[PDB]
């Protein structure tokens, strides 16, 4: 089977069937330049059966611009042979070999997918014809400076099993009309979300039982809440119930051969503001081969006018269709160079296409993809003398941007937050770019350690690097790849608690920040820091095949916090408590039960055992908190303490009985199963599923699994040695006596009594230890207990059970991730970083990125300008602020604002604190008025001011002279 | 005039809108048909992000044009 | 002046005030001097906050300083931390002609850092140490149920809305939908059984239980051990209306003494009546000891 | 003729239903104002049930009468 411990994140994106299909596919990769290297790396991380690296060119100085696996000592050797040794270490399950012979017809028959890079026109045509004639998938990829070209030909009949990769959506039916155009209405006016022309199946339908398990039927969406399935008069009348589930219909398409698709190309639009670009780029790429043939196999010289004119003439002679002459000239001017982020992005795209060819999942490119990043070039262009090679490893980059931009890159300082997959790819791209190799630096921080599941998508880490810090290992790896890179690594988590290191002086010398985090709080904190220090910030985020990039420029664009994302979906309280109807509800309930039983029930006992004077601290707590703590401690230490593993088994059996018999019986007693409302709908109808108490059976694998997991976890909590024998557990659990259950329709003295009970009866020699929920370990029985609990609750309410895979996905809050999306998004982010470093300020040059490699889809948009507001006729944005210097009292602060800005402050706040307000008590207001602002902040925040703090940020709500509220920028208060 | 809105997840939306209507109206129609609140919608057309207070005529949205409903992600 | 006029004039000034809930502690830490349910979540949140949260909370405070409901029947009092607007406590008095009438119910409100995108968290404290379920929407563990408090799919008009929804809206929703005169029919499905003798008997049983529950916890425990934030307001409210609560409890007792049609409900009603007499004797004992406020 | 029906904002608005109108007709005439489905509405008089099959005349609801309309109040 598939090794889930390594491909855990990738499985949620691909699937078991897709991964099985890729495990039987052989890949041949021709050309081992930078683009070929990225393609091979991403494919190997994908986990194909085998990959063969074929190349005829030899390593040169120009290849070091993008190939991170070649060094100066590798000059003169074959690129494929030199890179094969390092490429094999990425994945031990993939057999990697190197080939140097000619690509004969018999040799090509051994590969399912063939990738061609840097191949000439005749070889490309011959191999494409052979592959199409013999049913072999072919992909042709090229990169010329700031341009890209991808071609896909997957055969005469290619079958796709999942066209979009989205999970099926199921809805619940309330009523179905019985006529020739039967209309399905969803429950209590809830949107089904079904697309027009979708195929659905029906289950759990009463009355129209013929529709149960029927073949998928084409639907017609008549509205947001209704749709038609056709003639339903041939079936019986509809009583109630029913669940309609979307079904993914496979699609079969035909790919034209290259020799035909050249004349009639279908373009996948890469940028919707450049609809005419692909038509010109097709002709330019086609005529590049003719120009090479006409000039002794030499590409046009960098930024040479004569060569550009010659290439334009060649393009004019080659094709009769009108083309953008300026675009052709630019392409000819920068065709001889090569850059790393473009290679990474195109490599990610091509690797995703290879995976699509292997597994048959997702819709491939149909058929050509052309992309460009001309906005990275300076507006005035690059002088030809500036683009001449200087015998350096960045020669292919100087051929595009010039030596001056290389000098600017060498002196740049950039901060990368998070060293995950996106962080590692950003670090690799920055190192390959030469950023910080001069007087600059690259800072990277991460608080996490390397885990085995991280190796699937993070190529900077090795199996022997587990338990090591991510940041230091990544820094060492990229130092090995490029010795000139200067990197400073930290093991800190960005936030208010680490401002000692990431102080204002640290951000003062920075030129930008790149975000590679996985949570919103860190993103907001980094946004606040970047706004306060006025430095550009680049935001990247991925989710499976989805990805996005947002660029923030000071004084130009809005911030990441200016817009809002959908909130996290919570579960209604009753749905979690008494009336679950989906497996997610039962999984959340199981997680809550696990936490409450194995963690929250033992924290107080552990604290009491560890701290001898815990009782005297908890005796001073206000309210009924001391009683709530002492009673829990007593219950955990005396009443429910098991003295043997048999007691643990008995406790597990009793807990099972209460959770799946007693509470359900009580719920049914409160609400009878056949309860009927006056108008006709039953109470246990629609979203409400009538439960039924279970009957304990030791022969049932689910019951035995739950008992085993619960008993083992309970023994682990109390320090009793675990008994990992299923037969022993089954034997022990059969002797437990279950008491009968029936449904049902001075404080100081108490605390003293309980304290006496703990000091007399309770023993401090116990080993109470709360359990921390860990999901990536298969030997801690956490996932087994969670699965057993959720499946038992599902069987309680006749909810279909979910296997361990879906339970781990949902309960563990796993974010699916793949390497190709990470590579593409990191390449785009590095392109935006290059744009920022160039010196661009017009929002037209910058482009926010959005991508979905499944469709495939990728579009760009200009970042929105910062919102403008006016007070007293003065325009201000989120980047503007007031400047208050020196040390002033609170009264002096208010008087300063009133006298200068003519604003009466009615509410002054510092972060979450509240220094001043109109409704504050008069005594506190009088006390705080003469004190200095620093002292007031220290008193209100209940924390000392650190020496590294040179300034404070205040938010004020002010009233104008006429008495109406006005929005004003925040205040920067400079400490003396 | 009839326009199409394509979500980043690949689902297609059909709207009945005459030009001159404020984006706010377009976002309200999209909310009625799917359910996302207006402030959580990001409409992209021809490399531009549609902002409130404008009409379709300024963005030259004509018949049978396609919009894109993109969203930000929290992974990494 | 009439007693209602004096009540309205006296409690108008103390609708929205601030209290010292958090004090300075050693080694740059802070500790709670009052029992707040969301202390653990407050500590977990730390200093994280959305940029719009400060403006939203300032506008909310401006609204609450003047727009809190107030009447002889029911009133709402809000206390916030003197240094943090995101920590609040809410006291709601039961509306007249309801089982909660003249009963002080205390809630803990904490505004998450993602406010106003995420709905605020509110927990009921007057539950009798989790031994009383005052309402179908008020679980005995303290959780409070409202449709407005859910970001779940639901309906765009009923969901928590980042713009239209507000704290005052949540308070009014509680006051108008939870403390209803007939709490039994708040449960879905039971709402359509009203008008039948069985439904009437079930509602009478539930009301009889809630009567003694409120008399014990919302009145006697609040008088004996009032919260530090709501001490003087509770004292004034119970002193100004003591004859009214006495008369209302006596009327409840007379209503519970009426004959019942079914023995199953009759036994529970009689037991609740005895419990209510036992609690009302203690309440009368405590009321006479109330020193008149200045 | 004119009777009053409760709404979302607590206020009670003026509507044109008849005693001879069934509660289905009353629901339809409420619906024509805001598009609210008839099944979402529960017409109520002084806390007492009204449902589709009956007409307003069976509950003596006529001119100047008020209806406490609650939209099938939901829960947890
Ligand atoms: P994905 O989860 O693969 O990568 C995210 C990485 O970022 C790190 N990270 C998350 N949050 C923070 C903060 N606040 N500071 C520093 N680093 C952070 C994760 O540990 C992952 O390595």
């Amino acid at each position: 089977d598939i090794d889930e411990s390594l491909y855990s994140r990738q499985l949620y994106v691909l699937g078991h069937d897709a991964m099985r299909r890729m495990a039987n596919s052989d890949i041949l990769l021709s050309g081992l330049g930078g683009l070929g290297l990225e393609i091979a790396k991403n494919v190997i991380l994908g986990g194909v059966k085998s990959i063969t690296l074929h190349d005829t060119a030899t390593c040169g100085l120009h290849d070091l611009s993008s190939q991170f696996y070649l060094t100066e000592a590798d000059i003169g050797k074959n690129r494929a042979e030199a890179s094969c040794a390092q490429l094999a270490e990425l994945n031990n399950y993939v057999r990697t070999v190197s080939h140097t012979g000619p690509l004969t017809e018999e040799f090509l028959r051994k590969f399912r997918v063939v990738v061609l890079t840097n191949s000439d026109g005749e070889e490309q045509q011959r191999i494409a014809k052979f592959a199409h004639e013999n049913g072999i998938a072919l992909i042709i990829a090229e990169t010329r400076g700031l341009f890209a070209k991808v071609f896909c030909d997957f055969g005469e009949s290619f079958t796709i099993y999942d066209q979009d990769g989205t999970q099926p959506i199921s809805t619940m039916i309330a009523s179905i009309t019985h006529d020739a155009q039967g209309v399905v209405t969803c429950l209590d006016e809830t949107r089904h979300g079904f697309n027009d022309g979708d195929y659905v199946t029906f289950s759990e339908v009463q009355g129209m039982q013929e529709l149960n398990g029927c073949q998928p039927l084409k639907i017609t969406v008549l509205g947001p809440y209704t749709f038609s399935i056709g003639d339903t008069s041939k079936f019986g009348e509809y009583k109630s119930g029913g669940v309609a589930t979307q079904v993914k219909m496979p699609k079969t398409i035909s790919f034209k051969p290259l020799a035909q698709a050249t004349e009639e190309p279908e373009f996948l639009i890469s940028d919707f503001a450049k609809l005419d670009s692909p038509a010109t780029l097709h002709v330019a790429f086609n005529a590049l081969s003719c120009y090479r043939k006409a000039h002794n196999g030499a590409l046009p010289r960098p930024w040479n006018e004569e060569d550009a004119n010659s290439f334009l003439e060649v393009v004019r002679a080659s094709s009769n269709a009108e083309v953008d002459e300026k675009l052709v000239l630019q392409f000819a001017k920068i065709c001889s160079g090569n850059t790393c982020p473009l290679d990474a992005a195109v490599g990610g795209i091509v690797a995703q296409e290879v995976l699509k060819a292997c597994s048959g999942k997702f819709t491939p490119i149909y058929q050509w993809l052309y992309f460009d990043a001309l906005e990275c070039l300076p507006t005035e262009g690059v002088e030809e003398a500036d683009a001449q090679p200087v015998g350096s490893r960045y020669d292919s980059q100087i051929a595009i941007f010039g030596k001056k931009f290389q000098e600017k890159l060498a002196d740049s300082k950039w901060f990368i937050v998070g060293a995950g997959a996106i962080g590692c790819e950003l670090l690799k791209n920055f190192g390959m770019l030469g950023l910080g190799t001069g007087n600059g630096q690259i800072f990277v921080t991460d608080m996490d350690l390397i885990e085995k599941s991280n190796l699937n998508r993070q190529f900077l880490f090795r199996p022997h690097d587990v338990q090591k810090p991510k940041s230091m290992t990544a820094a060492d790896a990229i130092k090995r790849m490029n010795p000139e890179v200067n990197v400073t690594a930290y093991e800190l988590r960005v936030g208010a608690e680490t401002e000692k290191v990431f102080s204002e002086d640290f951000f003062g010398k920075l030129d930008g920040v790149a975000n590679a985090l996985d949570n919103v709080d860190a993103r907001i904190y980094m946004d606040r820091k970047c706004i306060f220090n006025r430095i550009p910030l680049v935001e990247t985020g991925t989710l499976g095949t989805l990805g996005n990039v947002q660029v923030i420029v000071p004084f130009a664009t809005e911030s990441y916090s200016s817009s809002q994302d959908p909130p996290e979906k919570s579960i209604p309280i009753c749905t979690l408590k008494n009336f679950p109807n989906a497996i997610e509800h039962t999984l959340q309930w199981a997680r809550d039960a696990f936490e409450g039983v194995f963690k929250q029930s033992a924290e107080n006992a552990a604290q009491y055992i560890a701290d001898p004077q815990f009782t005297e601290r908890i005796a001073k707590l206000p309210g009924i908190q001391p009683l709530e703590i002492l009673d829990s401690i007593k219950k955990a230490l005396i009443d429910d303490k098991p003295k043997s593993f048999a007691h643990c088994v008995e406790w597990a059996r009793l807990y099972w009985e209460d959770q799946y018999v007693n509470q359900i019986k009580q719920l049914l007693f409160n609400f009878p199963p056949d309860q009927i409302t006056s108008s006709g709908q039953p109470f246990w109808s629609g979203p409400k599923r009538c439960p039924d108490p279970l009957v304990f059976d030791v022969n049932d694998p689910m019951h035995l699994d739950f008992i085993y997991a619960a008993a083992n976890l309970r023994a682990e909590v109390y320090g009793i040695e675990q008994v990992r024998n299923r037969e022993t557990i089954a034997e022990l659990v059969q002797k437990v006596k279950v008491p009968e259950f029936k449904p049902r329709s001075l404080d100081q003295d108490r605390v003293d009594k309980i304290i006496s009970e703990l000091l007399k009866n309770a023993d401090k020699s116990s080993k109470i230890t709360p359990l921390e929920f860990e999901k990536d370990d298969d030997s801690n029985l956490h996932m087994d207990f969670i699965v057993a609990c959720s499946n038992l609750r599902a069987a309680n309410y006749k909810i279909p059970p979910a296997d361990r895979h879906k339970s781990k996905l949902i309960a563990g809050k796993i974010i699916p991730a793949i390497a190709t999306t990470t590579s593409v998004l990191s390449g785009l982010a590095v392109l935006e970083v290059i744009k920022l470093i160039v010196g661009h300020r017009d929002l037209v040059k910058f482009k926010n990125g959005f991508a979905n490699l499944a469709l495939p889809f990728m579009a760009f948009s200009e970042p929105l300008p910062a919102a403008k507001n006016t007070y007293y006729g003065k325009e201000w944005t989120l980047w503007d602020r007031f400047e208050v210097t020196g040390e002033l009292s609170l009264q002096e602060f208010l008087n300063y604002f009133e006298e200068n800005e003519k604003l009466k402050i009615t509410m002054l706040s510092q972060g979450v604190s509240m220094l001043y307000s109109f409704f504050m008590p008069k005594a506190k207001c009088s006390e705080r008025l003469p004190l200095p602002m620093s002292e007031v902040v220290r008193r209100v925040s209940k924390r000392r001011l650190e020496p590294h703090e040179r300034s404070l940020v205040f938010e004020i709500c002010c009233n104008d002279v006429d008495g109406e509220d006005v929005e004003v920028p925040y205040v920067r208060y400079t400490l003396p | 005039m009839q326009i199409f809105v394509k979500t980043l997840t690949g689902k297609t939306i059909t709207l009945e809108v005459e030009p001159s209507d404020t984006i706010e109206n377009v976002k309200a129609k999209i909310q009625d048909k799917e359910g996302i609140p207006p402030d959580q919608q990001r409409l992209i057309f021809a490399g531009k992000q549609l902002e409130d207070g404008r009409t379709l005529s300024d963005y030259n949205i004509q018949k049978e044009s396609t919009l894109h409903l993109v969203l930000r992600l929290r992974g990494a | 002046k009439s007693i209602e006029q004096r009540y309205l004039e006296l409690m108008k000034k103390r609708q929205f005030d601030t209290f010292d809930m958090i004090v300075e502690s050693d080694n740059n830490s802070f500790r709670f001097v009052v029992s707040h349910h969301f202390e653990k979540m407050v500590r977990l949140a730390g200093d994280r906050y959305h940029p719009s949260r400060v403006k939203r909370l300032a506008q909310e405070a401006v609204t609450l300083s003047t727009s809190l409901p107030l009447s002889f029947s029911s009133s709402v009092f809000v206390r916030c931390d003197t240094d943090r607007l995101d920590i609040m406590k809410v006291l709601i008095t039961g509306p007249a002609d309801t089982p909660y009438a003249n009963g002080c119910f205390e809630f803990d409100v904490f505004f998450p850092p993602d406010y106003p995108n995420q709905p605020m968290l509110i927990n009921l404290e007057t539950t009798g140490r989790h031994s009383v379920r005052f309402n179908p929407n008020l679980y005995n563990d303290g959780k409070v149920c409202l449709s407005v408090l859910n970001t779940w799919h639901g309906r765009p008009e009923e969901k928590w809305n980042a713009q239209t929804s507000s704290f005052l809206q949540v308070l009014v929703s509680i006051q108008s939908l939870i403390l209803v005169p007939e709490p039994y029919f708040n449960e879905p499905g039971f709402e359509r059984s009203r008008g039948s003798p069985s439904g009437t008997n079930s509602s009478r049983e539930y009301n009889s239980n809630i009567y003694q529950a409120c008399v014990r916890w919302a009145m006697l425990e609040q008088i004996r051990s009032p919260s530090q934030c709501f001490k003087d307001v509770i004292h004034k409210h119970f002193w100004l209306k003591r004859e009214e609560i006495c008369a209302q409890i006596e009327g409840w007792i007379e209503e519970l003494g009426k004959p019942q049609y079914t023995e199953r409900a009759s036994r529970t009603i009689s037991f609740n009546s005895m419990v209510l007499r036992r609690h009302y004797r203690h309440l009368r004992e405590e009321l006479s000891k109330l020193k008149p406020p200045r």
